Formats: structure tokens, C-alpha cells, sequence
RNA sequence: GCCCUCGGCCGAUCGAAAGGGAGUCGGGUUCAGAUCCCCGAAUCCGGAGUGGCGGAGAUGGGCGCCGCGAGGCGUCCAGUG
RNA sequence: GGGGCUCUCGCUUCUGGCGCCAAGCGCCCGGCCGCGCGCCGGCCGGGCGCGACCCGCUCCGGGGACAGUGCCAGGUGGGG
């Protein structure tokens, strides 16, 4: 005495949808991150312009993996050099390598960081 | 465009939902904006009524 | 008494062009899914068309009282389940190891199920009562059964629910069951059922065999004819004086 | 998680580096890049759960009292500028 | 008085407004205070029905055993 269709349209009723509870994982183990910190940062740039970036703009110039984004570059530089960075500019070179201009924090000097890296 | 007859944009009330319905009648000569037209069996014999 | 004067009735008017219509029942005018419309138009077609007596004979089923008595009797000879049979087999095995290997309990009388099983019992005249469901999905599985049952003199009834027969045989659906043999104390109950069955199915087989079904128009068409005949009845009323 | 109620862009998706489309400018700087680098001034969008600070809402009247008065206390009634 | 009986088995036309998510009534079910006598006094909530008549077998209307489709037969057929 209460089943009333107040609409002239029949819609498909909402039925239960269960989440997957697989009996075996389709892959035995998660494959490891290939784009780790050592993969992200390949080698620094030691050219004339890169040297001018270090002395003037407090910026370290690196060649990085083309898949890494600015957040990954920022974290990778921070971990494996123990420095704080301000911002990361990024271009892709005409030969296909990604280049990152990593400006350092004001309390970090890009000159002696490049000295301990070994690219002075 | 492409039609010589002007079109009339007429607004009715939906009898089942709180909403306004806009029709695109073919304008009968003599009808003006701000005029009431009446559509139905019991509508009177006036220009523009249906 | 303490009725607030601020309270008042607000009677809305559902005339044409007046206040918006209420949310009333529209089931009569719903665009139903295709499968719902198909199975409803199928029912209407079974009323429009002239149904041959072989198919129309299954619309005459047992009444509520007789079907209840029949299934009450059939419940006593309900076939054993898997766990019942396994328990019986286990008991026979333990008895046999101790000192048995006999006493088959005569294979006590049971309800025989299945159209292939039942039709062979009828041909051999080993069936005492045959119960046929009225809603077999292809009707070809049963249309020969009523004529065969009378030809062999086996009393047959049509009951409503192939699911009801299936519930006896511990399955979803049974087409037809049969009482082959009955216990001594239930012989009187079966005899009362059989005599009630014969007078309704076997004895009036010529009427059943010649009784076409369907051929009934819709209520709208019947009403149109009715008001035309009523108008012509007034026309003949003025024709006479 | 489920139930009631509400829910037609009524059709996926693609389709513009000249259409629509929030919000960055000035100065300096290279051998070659800059409205993108540096300096200096802004600005848009998004987020802020335990709420960042203010301001607004919102802080007034009536009656009984104390108090010379000013000003205080109690009760009642308002207050989405 | 008033039934078989005919339209009605209706609620919207002088205005470039507004109009939905129920008022009202009836029947109940929780919790609170309490006359502590129950239909019993009042206060916080929740539900159902009538409001919005009943029944039914095609959503409503228009065609309809024609059109149409499948196959064959005859005609026409420089459109090819
Ligand atoms: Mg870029
Ligand atoms: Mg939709
Ligand atoms: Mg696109
Ligand atoms: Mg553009
Ligand atoms: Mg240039
Ligand atoms: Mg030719």
C-alpha cells in the first residue's frame, strides 16, 4: 500500500557492487622504482654557462632523466646532496636530455656545494 | 534564417513540475510580445490560439 | 480550545492551469523495460488468440482445497534427499559389517518425478495418479500427457506451479509427478483424491478436447461494443412502441 | 555499510597554438635565452581538519535594588547589519 | 422528497505578477514531566491514511490484414 511510481520512467535499480577480493595477486611482488634518486640526477653540467649560474644565481645545473618532474628533481637533489633548494626550472635540450636549473636556498651556497660535488 | 515566417517564442508553465517551458511556435500575423495565447480544447477563437 | 489562530488550512486547487499536479501514481503510464513489456504482451496475446484445446486444457487446474489435499498426500512420499540417502547407505554398511546385507525395506513407495519417467509409467499402466504442472516452459513437454493418461485410464490432474512440484522433489522445478504406489493407511486418501480427479479430468475429456480458449477482446474494445449495442438497443426501443 | 528522499544537458569521446578561456609588469643581464634568468613591484586559482589573527554578526531596552550623582547587581524581553 | 433520463461526470481568458519540495483532518508509535483513577494533563519527536475516488489487459493516438517485406512471373528501363 506504499509502492507508488511517481515518475513515468523506469530506471535501472541500484544493485550492490563488491570490491575485488582476489584469491592471488596477479604479480608476485611490486617491481621496484626504477626512477629513484640516482636515476633522476644523471650528471651535473660543467659548461661555461653552468659555471656562471653557480657563481651568480646560486643555481646548480644538472642533466636529469626526461621523465622526472620538478617535484622529483627537488627531492632527489635534497636527499643525495643534503641541501635545501628554492625552485627548479626545467627545459629539454635539443638533443633530448632534460636540464634542470636548481636554485639553492639562500643559506646554501652553490659554490661550495659544487665544490663538495666535485664540479668546480 | 532561411525562413520567411517569423517565429514566436512562447513560454508556458509545466503542469507537473515547477519549471517554465519555452516553445517555438510559428508566428501568426497580428500577435505581439506580452500577449497571452491559449492552447487547448477549451481555448477561445482568437488569433494565435491553438 | 487552545487552538492557535495562526494555524489555517491551505487547500490547493489541482484544476487545469492551476496549482502544480501532485505526485500521484503513474504505474499505468510507465515506459517499462523491453522484457517487462514483452512478458506482459505475451499474456495479452494468450487472451487475444484462439488457443487450441491441447494448450487451453492446462488453464483448468485444481482448486485450492483439492490441490492442498493432493500436496498434503504427496509430502508423505517425498523423495529422500542426498543426506537422507547417505544416512541410509551408512546404516546399511554398518549393519552389513555386523551381520546384515539384506532387509531392503521393500524400497518403500515414493513419488516418481520427471516427464520421461512418468510417461513410461503411464504406458505400462503402473501409475495411479498423475499430477501435471500448468506452466511448462515449452508446452510440448506435456500436451500429449492428458490425452495419453486417459487413453491408458490413468487419472490425471493439472496443478498450479511447476515450482510447487519441484519443491516436492527437492528441485527448482518439476514438470510432472506420479503416485505409483501408496501406503495402506493412505489408500483411502488416494481413493478420495482419484475419484475427485476422474470426474473433473478423465470423465469430461470430450469437452476438454473441444474447448478452445482465448478469443477475448480487451476491456476498451469490449466497452466500445457494449455502448454500441446499448445505443442500438435504445434505437430498437424507439423502433417499437 | 545499508535504507528513505532528491537527481533528464536525454548521451561516451574527439574536434581550434587566429574562436570562447581567471591571473605579470618595470629595470638589468648573454657570444647566443628571457613578459621564463636576477632585482623590484604585483596578481589569479586552489587548500587550510584539529579552526591563524582581527573586524562584522553583536552585544541594546524594561523593571526591581545599591549607590548624592556618576556607576554597579538581579530578573525579563529583543537582536541572521 | 427525487431516481432510469440528457452537457457537467469541468474549478485556469480585461493586465508582459506569483505558483514545487502540503496545509488541514483522522489514526497511531517512541521519550519527558504527572492529574499518579486512563483516552489520562501538557511538552519534545517519528510514521501511515484521506486530502489527490474505485477497477482494468494492451503508454497515448492514428492506420491495419492492407501497406510492407521475402521469392517467382510479365512490362518498362541508353539511368547503366
Ligand atoms: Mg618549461
Ligand atoms: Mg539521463
Ligand atoms: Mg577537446
Ligand atoms: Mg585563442
Ligand atoms: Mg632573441
Ligand atoms: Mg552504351
Amino acid at each position: 500500500k506504499k509502492k507508488i511510481r511517481t515518475s513515468p520512467t523506469f530506471r535501472r535499480p541500484k544493485t550492490l557492487r563488491l570490491r575485488r577480493q582476489p584469491k592471488y595477486p596477479r604479480k608476485s611482488a611490486p617491481r621496484r622504482n626504477k626512477l629513484d634518486h640516482y636515476a633522476i640526477i644523471k650528471f651535473p653540467l660543467t659548461t661555461e654557462s653552468a659555471m656562471k649560474k653557480i657563481e651568480d644565481n646560486n643555481t646548480l645545473v644538472f642533466i636529469v632523466d626526461v621523465k622526472a618532474n620538478k617535484h622529483q628533481i627537488k627531492q632527489a637533489v635534497k636527499k643525495l646532496y643534503d641541501i635545501d633548494v628554492a625552485k627548479v626550472n626545467t627545459l629539454i635540450r635539443p638533443d633530448g636530455e632534460k636540464k634542470a636549473y636548481v636554485r639553492l636556498a639562500p643559506d646554501y651556497d652553490a659554490l661550495d656545494v659544487a665544490n663538495k660535488i666535485g664540479i668546480i | 534564417p532561411g525562413r520567411g515566417a517569423p517565429l514566436a517564442k512562447v513560454v508556458f508553465r509545466d503542469p507537473y513540475r515547477f519549471k517554465k517551458r519555452t516553445e517555438l511556435f510559428i508566428a501568426a500575423e497580428g500577435i505581439h510580445t506580452g500577449q497571452f495565447v491559449y492552447c487547448g480544447k477549451k481555448a477561445q477563437l482568437n488569433i494565435g490560439n491553438v | 480550545k487552545v487552538v492557535n489562530p495562526l494555524f489555517e488550512k491551505r487547500p490547493k486547487n489541482f484544476g487545469i492551469g492551476q496549482d502544480i499536479q501532485p505526485k500521484r501514481d503513474l504505474t499505468r503510464f510507465v515506459k517499462w523495460p523491453r522484457y517487462i513489456r514483452l512478458q506482459r504482451q505475451r499474456a495479452i496475446l494468450y487472451k487475444r488468440l484462439k488457443v487450441p484445446p491441447a494448450i487451453n486444457q492446462f488453464t483448468q487446474a485444481l482448486d485450492r482445497q483439492t490441490a492442498t489435499q493432493l500436496l498434503k498426500l504427496a509430502h508423505k512420499y517425498r523423495p529422500e534427499t542426498k543426506q537422507e540417502k547417505k544416512q541410509r547407505l551408512l546404516a546399511r554398511a554398518e549393519k552389513k559389517a555386523a551381520g546384515k546385507g539384506d532387509v531392503p525395506t521393500k524400497r518403500p513407495p515414493v513419488l516418481r518425478a520427471g516427464v520421461n519417467t512418468v510417461t513410461t509409467l503411464v504406458e505400462n499402466k503402473k501409475a495411479q495418479l498423475v499430477v501435471i504442472a500448468h506452466d511448462v516452459d515449452p508446452i510440448e513437454l506435456v500436451v500429449f500427457l492428458p490425452a495419453l493418461c486417459r487413453k491408458m485410464g490413468v487419472p490425471y490432474c493439472i496443478i498450479k506451479g511447476k515450482a510447487r512440484l519441484g519443491r516436492l522433489v527437492h528441485r527448482k522445478t518439476c514438470t510432472t509427478v506420479a503416485f505409483t504406489q501408496v501406503n495402506s493407511e493412505d489408500k483411502g486418501a488416494l481413493a478420495k483424491l482419484v475419484e475427485a480427479i476422474r470426474t473433473n479430468y478423465n470423465d469430461r475429456y470430450d469437452e476438454i478436447r473441444r474447448h478452445w480458449g482465448g478469443n477475448v477482446l480487451g476491456p476498451k474494445s469490449v466497452a466500445r461494443i457494449a455502448k454500441l449495442e446499448k445505443a442500438k438497443a435504445k434505437e430498437l426501443a424507439t423502433k417499437l412502441g
